[PDB]
């Protein structure tokens, strides 16, 4: 139940650490495969998968992108409507707010429909 | 409230980090294609790694922005979505908001583009002046007031921060015949034709006359006066002179291109 | 504006020779002559005097000075104020010179008031705070100059008496 | 900072290139699943033939195109297949008095040089008094052009000198 900014701040360093571990496991797996395919047997030890790491890194990246996208959409939809009405919630009553919003939607739809009909009738 | 730009930049940075990781691990899946003298693939590898480091640094820098997410849960947006379940059978309001924003931006861009209209030629009210003057005076640091002492002529006067007031006469439209004078004036009980200066505000008056003869639009004089006022507002600093030094001559100012520089250089 | 005056103590040739060299440099800059505006400010006691051109002898003694008394008002007041101020022993002298006007500008050379003094330069501006152009013009005039110390943190709005305050500070400094 | 992959890829000098495939391709094919990531078909025999086998140095052709209708150049019995490539006969047909055409044999059209040839100087210029004065000032003017160019520069200099010594 944290804020999106808090989730971003707590995801970024885990993201960096996941990237570091990804590079490390990739290097280890690559050097093991090379020593087992080019030179002599030296890396006789169980290595990681390098896939369970990259999948988790991609998951962290995607989750951070989704959190930031949600925050951006929230701030955008809160900014455009803040400049269209005052604040009134537990300066204005709720039924009047609903009626004003309905009238605004109706007027915008009417303008759009009139413009579309005129543009279609133009040709 | 400029967090939208920072959020877009952060989204782009994360997308760039993902794309850079993908490009690195796709190029590493391919050895040296054809060198024939020396394996130049190490250069591309180092470039891709530096690009990944650049994207990580950009994300870390964008982390410094986005100070805090305020409360105000969507700023009076929840009325039927988070409100009564009857009220939300709601997407009509959001669709209308988005459509209005898109229409406004598209019309603004279309007007700014079609400003260069192919109009061949033009062939085949002392009440709004006070309103236009008040609307222009609503701008900050531009306290003006009109007097109208003789006839319908709007002999207004402006003064921004200094005592360099300008008695810009008008004709109920397409205001012309301006005269700038600094540090005292209004002799007797009205304006004057003095135009006295220190051989500096004379150039300012010449530039103002050139501007008045320059902004002559075919219609919409309110936009003309607004452009004239925002053009005149640029004289509040007088602390810049590109293409030359600060003191190439006694005076330095001619901003028709919104960048004042030393005179006799245009 | 109100550009403070400095006291460049030139040497080598002579004080008059340095004054002539400064005048020659100013003439090479392209400045014409505009009469001899000899300024005069005599200290007194912590009173003062002023004859800076302008038929108004405005003695800015302290508390920023009134700078409104006429050329004969403050003089007659001081003459009638005998016995009130009994510190007339320490006299005070004043400089003189020429006054050129290049373009919206002015230059004044402060010569030897009583005989010991340097060549005190002094300039002004057109509207007024706005030190970029002032410094850009001063650097093309000579080298080490422009001490400053104006009426900072005021907004006053281009205080005219600031020149008198700078002159008094210079006279007290030498 | 994570220079491990960099130093390992740098250490991987040997010629055998199959470890990177077996090490990376499985993960990418598992996550990214394109049966044909580049479904476009590419079967190309690129070069069929590219030669006109009749072209003189193209750089000269540009200048002969940029020439004014007053000038007109041609070719004499030509030792100019590809190397000299020019020794023309440019008649300065214009409004003023005509003259004798020069040769102006130029170097390879890359032009780290100029044209001037001065072949018919012997009999053409000494014979006439006006033509003698034409050569005089024109030589001094050509001894001034820094790295003159073949057609346009030299031809314009010749015309200018011819109509200037005319006085």
């Amino acid at each position: 139940d944290f804020d999106p900014v808090q989730r971003y701040k707590m995801l970024i360093p885990q993201l960096k650490e996941s990237l570091q571990t990804l590079m490390k496991v990739a290097a280890q797996n690559l050097i093991q495969n090379t020593n087992i395919d080019n030179g002599q047997k030296s890396s006789d030890a169980p290595l990681q998968r390098f896939d369970k790491c990259l999948e988790e890194f991609y998951a962290l990246c995607d989750q951070l992108e989704l959190c930031l996208r949600l925050a951006h959409e929230c701030l955008s939809q809160s900014c455009d409507s803040a400049k269209h009405s005052p604040t009134l919630v537990p300066s204005l009553p709720y039924p009047q707010y609903l009626a004003v919003i309905k009238a605004q939607i109706t007027c915008a739809k009417d303008i759009h429909t009139a413009l579309l009909d005129c543009a279609n009738k133009v040709t | 409230g400029v967090n939208l730009e920072a959020f877009s930049q952060a989204i782009s940075a994360i997308q760039a980090l993902r794309s850079s990781v993908s490009r690195v691990f796709d190029c590493l899946k391919d050895g040296m294609r054809n060198k024939e003298t020396l394996e130049g693939r190490e250069k591309a590898f180092i470039a891709n790694f530096q690009d990944n480091l650049h994207s990580v640094n950009r994300d870390l820098n964008e982390l410094e922005r986005l100070s805090n997410l305020v409360g105000k849960p969507s700023e009076n947006h929840p009325l039927h979505n988070s409100g009564l379940l009857s009220l939300d059978p709601y997407s009509q309001l959001l669709q209308a908001y988005k459509w209005s924003n898109k229409l406004q931006y598209h019309a603004g861009l279309a007007s700014g583009l079609l400003n260069q209209q192919s109009l061949k030629r033009s062939a085949n009210p002392q009440y709004v002046d006070d309103v236009i003057s008040r609307i222009d005076r609503m701008f900050p640091e531009m306290s003006i007031h009109l007097s109208r002492p003789n006839g319908t002529s709007a002999m207004l006067l402006v003064t921004l921060g200094k005592v360099l007031k300008v008695i810009v006469v008008m004709r109920s439209l397409f205001i012309d015949r301006t005269i700038v004078k600094g540090y005292n004036t209004e002799d007797g009980k009205l304006d004057i034709w003095s135009k006295s200066s220190y051989q500096v505000f004379q150039k300012v008056t010449d530039h103002a006359t050139t501007a008045l003869l320059h902004y002559q639009l075919p219609q919409m004089p309110d936009v003309v006066v607004r452009s004239f006022m925002t053009w005149l507002r640029s004289y509040i600093k007088l602390f810049q002179a590109p293409c030359q030094r600060c003191g190439k001559f006694l005076q330095d100012g001619l901003p028709p291109t919104w960048r004042d520089f030393r005179t006799l250089e245009a | 504006v109100t550009c403070v005056s400095q006291m460049p103590v030139a040497e080598g040739k002579s004080l008059q020779q340095t004054v002539e060299l400064l005048t020659k440099k100013l003439e090479m800059l392209g400045a014409e002559k505009q009469g001899t505006f000899c300024v005069d400010c005599e200290t007194y006691h912590g009173k003062l005097m002023y004859v800076m051109h302008y038929p108004l002898s405005c003695f800015a003694l302290f508390e920023n000075g009134p700078c409104l008394i006429a050329d004969t008002n403050f003089d007659v007041l001081m003459v009638k104020l005998k016995g009130f101020f009994q510190s007339a022993k320490a006299s005070k002298i004043e400089t003189r010179g020429t006054r050129y006007q290049y373009c919206d500008f002015l230059v004044k050379v402060g010569t030897v008031t009583m005989g010991p003094s340097a060549r005190g330069i002094s300039v002004e501006v057109e509207y007024g705070d706005c030190w970029s152009l002032l410094l850009e013009f001063l650097q093309s005039f000579l080298g080490s100059h422009a001490p400053g110390a104006p009426t900072v943190f005021g907004n006053a709005v281009y205080g005219p008496a600031d020149t008198m305050i700078q002159y008094m500070e210079l006279f007290n400094k030498i | 900072q994570p220079l491990l992959d960099a130093v390992l890829a740098n250490i991987r000098s040997p010629v055998f290139n199959h470890s990177l495939y077996r090490t990376f391709v499985p993960a990418m094919m598992a996550i990214h699943g394109p049966p044909i990531v580049s479904p476009v078909v590419c079967s190309r025999k690129r070069r069929f033939e590219e030669d006109e086998r009749q072209s003189i140095p193209n750089v000269l052709q540009g200048e002969v195109a940029r020439l004014d209708p007053k000038f007109l150049v041609n070719l004499d019995p030509s030792h100019c297949s590809n190397n000299g490539t020019v020794h023309l006969i440019c008649k300065l047909d214009d409004k003023d008095l005509p003259s004798v055409p020069p040769l102006e044999l130029s170097v390879p059209a890359d032009y780290p040089a100029q044209s001037p040839m001065w072949i018919d100087r012997q009999w053409q210029y000494d014979a006439n008094p006006f033509l003698q004065s034409v050569h005089r000032c024109m030589t001094s003017r050509l001894l001034q052009l820094p790295d003159k160019h073949s057609v346009t520069a030299l031809l314009n200099t010749w015309a200018q000198s011819i109509h200037q010594a005319c006085l």
